[PDB]
């Protein structure tokens, strides 16, 4: 009939370093319109007599 | 190219591009020629 009791203690010290490099590109397109004055009209006309 | 001079020359011009008239412009103060003798030009021969 065997038995055993164990007690343990541990201490850990850690140091770390890190370097990150990032590059990115972006492309946007946009379109806006006014609902009051949306377009202009030109009329080609001739007079008669 | 006529026989008489013209004073205060105010031409009207149509600007046409591919069958469409872009604008019809009448000469204003900056574009009015004071004198235009027959067989002559405004601006004169030696000018731009």
């Amino acid at each position: 009939f065997t038995g055993n009791i164990t007690t343990s203690y541990s201490h850990t010290t850690d140091n770390s370093t890190a370097v990150q490099d990032s590059n990115g590109e972006s492309w946007n397109t946009g379109l806006s319109i006014n609902k009051g004055e949306s377009a202009y009209i030109n009329a080609n006309v001739r007079y008669y007599n | 190219t006529g026989t008489a001079p013209m004073y205060k020359v105010t031409p009207t011009t149509n600007l046409v591009l591919d069958g469409e008239t872009l604008a019809t412009i009448k000469a204003q103060d900056n574009q009015i020629g004071n004198n235009l003798s027959p067989n002559e030009t405004y601006p004169k021969k030696g000018l731009s």
